């Protein structure tokens, strides 16, 4: 019974599988001296 | 007066205490930072003097440029010095600091560490005898026995 | 006179890869300006890139903008990620320099340099 | 009252020191830090270990608890059912941390 | 009955209109769910030793440690919001209505 | 994005909204080459400008012609439905 407030719910994912819509990097300071661009992930 | 007395027995006070516990910060750039290395050992021990070894950026009161300051290091020494509280004191190790020394014209060396901070004391040699950095450092305790902080605070 | 080329084989290919680096440059401008917290403007920055741009156009050897391609696109990526400080970056503006003298009485005033 | 005597007495003495280290140096006339870490712009990433970890905790430290009050029921009566008891929470201890250790758990942070 | 029991009800309705009229995350619905918890505890820990019923000093313990373990769930439910969305806002929580 | 008269409006809005342009000068055929005597930069924020404020990648191999507003709006309508 689609009404003005109603109008935009599209029907759900067949599925009901919501679409699901990266890794750390470091810059350490020369604070020898190195300067280290460092990529974690963790 | 009463006055300038209490302040020359409180300034001379608080002078004995900041100089009897000069923490530095130590810039690990060329060979003289392994005659740093070489002046903490036994031998010489800096840490009777109330000198303690290696201590973090931002605690330390003084600061001894031991190396060659290039064009791509200037900024972060910059930075380092800004970072670091008052006061502060700048210690020059070897010619490299001092004026450049052996590179003094090579086209990405800054001639001479005075051109980015204040620079307090000079100590010549490349690298500088451990001693001779030694004795540079009485003089900066000297030069900091010296001061006239609240003598001048008290007389303005 | 024959060449090997390096990555266009004609002044078209080179001009195409100038309009992307150009458009890099401008997609990249804004968020240069905020990350580094700089003093200048947006359209300030745009239009040193322009000025740049049109300082480096009175050449038309392939090879010489292709160099040349490649050299602001190593520039485009350095600043990229966070490897300038705001030196880096601020270098491009003169500011601290002197303005030195231009016409000719004035050079005649200041010294000898032509 | 004297344990909230000396709990007064050392907050004070604790705000005494803080109040030395924060505005008795602001005397002094030595500059203004303008000042214009590896973190450049990037999201700080949900390492779950850590958390994970975390509830660990304080599921075994609920249950630590839970075995807390042996020393004050030794004395009681019925032995029998309080050694019963307590081998069989401590039992319960162990299965849980065996449970945690086979399903990765103890993995990529031991 | 006493004053004291009074302001832990008055505590408990705080707590409670706390917990309703949220515009913040998940977290606030927590914290105000541990303030139930807090108040409950407090409330039955003072009738227990006022009365002298001494069994039931099993009541207050009992009445933490079990919720405490569904305080833990929650959190797990508020990581999956943080592994989902990025954050773990109310005006998220709207993909249910259609 | 609908009718041709509004998204050749929003055209013409985001176009004046620039400042190097000369709106008295401006018409809806001219050339952004030798009409409005701009440089080939101005055209390419031009074009970027669009890509902007439509949201959508223009490639590189087709801006190169898009000298004038009508050829923009024949390009963006053909590409969508229109
Ligand atoms: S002054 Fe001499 S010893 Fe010291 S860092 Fe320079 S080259 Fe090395």
């Amino acid at each position: 019974y689609p009404t003005k407030e109603t109008a935009h719910w599209k029907p759900p994912p067949w599925n009901d599988v919501d679409p699901p819509k990266s890794n750390l990097t470091l810059n350490f300071g020369p604070q020898g001296v190195l300067r280290l661009v460092m990529e974690l992930s963790g | 007066s009463r006055g300038e007395y209490v302040v020359a027995k409180l300034d001379d006070l608080i002078n004995w205490a900041r100089r009897s516990s000069l923490w530095p910060m130590t810039f690990g750039l060329a060979c003289c930072a392994v005659e740093m290395m070489h002046m903490a050992a036994p031998r010489y021990d800096m840490d009777r003097f109330g000198v303690v070894f290696r201590a973090s950026p931002r605690q330390s009161d003084v600061m001894i440029v031991a190396g060659t300051l290039t064009n791509k290091m200037a900024p972060a020494l910059r930075k380092v010095y800004d970072q670091m509280p008052e006061p502060r004191y700048v210690v020059s190790m070897g010619s490299c600091a001092n004026g450049g020394g052996y590179y003094h014209y090579s086209y990405s060396v800054v001639r001479g560490c005075d051109r980015i901070v204040p620079v307090d004391i000079y100590v010549p040699g490349c690298p500088p005898t451990a001693e001779a950095l030694l004795y540079g450092i009485l003089q900066l305790q000297k030069k900091i026995k010296r001061e006239k902080r609240l003598r001048i605070w008290y007389r303005r | 006179t024959s060449v090997k080329p390096i990555f266009s084989r004609d002044m078209n290919e080179a001009k195409r890869r100038v309009r992307e680096l150009y458009r890099a440059w401008y997609r990249e401008v804004p968020n240069t300006v905020h990350l580094f917290q700089l003093d200048i403007s947006v359209k300030q920055g745009r239009d040193k890139v322009r000025e740049m741009f049109k300082k480096n156009a009175h050449v038309t050897d392939p090879r010489v903008v292709d160099l040349l391609v490649i050299k602001g696109k190593m520039e485009l990526e350095e600043t990229i990620n966070v490897w300038k400080q705001r030196t880096h970056v601020m270098r491009f503006f003169h500011e601290t320099e002197a303005p030195r003298p231009k016409d000719f009485l004035s050079k005649f005033y200041v010294g000898h340099d032509p | 009252m004297n344990l909230m005597i000396t709990l007064l007495t050392n907050f004070t003495l604790a705000t005494l020191l803080v109040t030395i280290a924060f505005w008795l140096p602001q005397l002094n006339v030595y500059s203004e830090k303008t000042s214009p870490d590896p973190m450049g712009s990037a999201r700080l990433p949900f390492s779950m270990k850590f958390f994970l970890v975390a509830i660990t905790f304080l599921l075994f430290d609920l249950e630590i608890a839970l075995l807390l009050p042996l020393p004050w029921a030794s004395q009681t009566t019925n032995l029998n059912t309080m050694l019963t008891m307590a081998l069989l929470l401590i039992f319960l201890l162990a299965v849980s941390l065996a449970y945690e250790w086979t399903q990765k758990g103890l993995e990529w942070t031991e | 009955m006493s004053l004291v029991y009074m302001n832990i009800m008055m505590a408990f309705t705080v707590s409670l209109t706390g917990l309703l009229m949220y515009r913040s995350h998940l977290m606030s619905s927590l914290l105000c769910l541990e303030g139930m918890m807090l108040s409950l505890f407090i409330l039955a820990t003072l009738m227990i030793l006022n009365s002298h019923f001494t069994l039931a000093s099993m009541m207050p313990i009992i009445l933490l440690v079990f919720a405490a373990c569904e305080a833990a769930l929650g959190l797990s439910l508020l990581v999956m919001v943080s592994n989902t969305y990025g954050t773990d806002y109310v005006q998220n929580l709207n993909l249910l209505q259609c | 994005p609908l009718t041709l008269e509004g998204i050749k409006d929003r055209v013409l809005y985001v176009l004046k909204l620039y400042d190097k342009i000369d709106p008295e000068k401006l018409s809806v055929n001219s050339h952004f080459m030798k009409d409005l005597g701009l440089d080939s930069l101005d055209q390419v924020e031009i074009i970027m400008a669009m890509e902007d404020e439509f949201g959508f990648e223009i490639p590189d191999i087709d801006a190169e012609k898009l000298m004038c507003p009508q050829e923009i709006v024949d390009y963006i309508a053909d590409k969508k439905d229109v």
